[PDB]
């Protein structure tokens, strides 16, 4: 299932071509930033390098 | 250094406001109660 | 005549650490980042753990917070165009 907009058309028409320009575009980041790793323990370990 | 990378990416420099062009800041200001824009870029810090 | 234990605990959490030169938030983009381009340079890093014994083997789980971006463009009718980025890692 899709939801659209009633926008009327030659504003849309207008926003998608000021919407092309090479100088617009579109950045993104996720909002936890990093890397994961895991590493192992074995049973009754204590030190971990 | 000024590697540039970070202002291509939009990681510093500049907010979104200033490099988009002018058109689209004042539609963007036009319609915000009812159709939002101002999360579709960085402006980091 | 007894003796005393004291203990502490708290779930729902992560052990965070700043890459800050005073540890303080003062901004998305750290300083120590920059110096450290400005100290431009490779470097290999060790880390140490010390915990207490625990019953079978379990996992030290870390995270690295490092910035990651995309970027996505539209020329013509019906054609996308995207470019991923992460600092450190690739």
């Amino acid at each position: 299932y899709a939801t659209f907009f009633p926008m009327a058309h030659n504003t849309a028409s207008t926003l998608e071509a000021m919407l092309r320009n090479d100088t617009n575009d579109q950045s993104f980041n996720d909002y936890l930033s990093a890397a994961n790793m895991l590493y192992p323990i074995p049973a009754n370990a204590t030190n971990v390098p | 250094s000024m590697m540039p990378q970070w202002s291509y990416m939009h990681i510093s420099g500049q907010d979104a406001s200033e490099y988009l062009s002018p058109g689209l800041v004042q539609f963007a200001r036009a319609t915000e109660t009812y159709f939002s824009l101002n999360n579709k870029f960085r402006n980091p810090t | 005549d007894s003796i005393t234990q004291k203990k502490f605990l708290c779930d729902r959490t992560l052990w965070r650490i700043p890459f800050s030169s005073n540890f303080m938030s003062m901004g998305a983009l750290t300083d120590l980042g920059q110096n450290l381009l400005y100290a431009n340079s490779a470097h290999a890093l060790d880390m140490t753990f010390e915990v207490d014994p625990m019953d079978e083997p379990t996992l030290l789980y870390v995270l690295f917070e490092v910035f990651d971006v995309v970027r996505v463009h539209q020329p013509h009718r019906g054609v996308i165009e995207t470019v991923y980025l992460r600092t450190p890692f690739s």
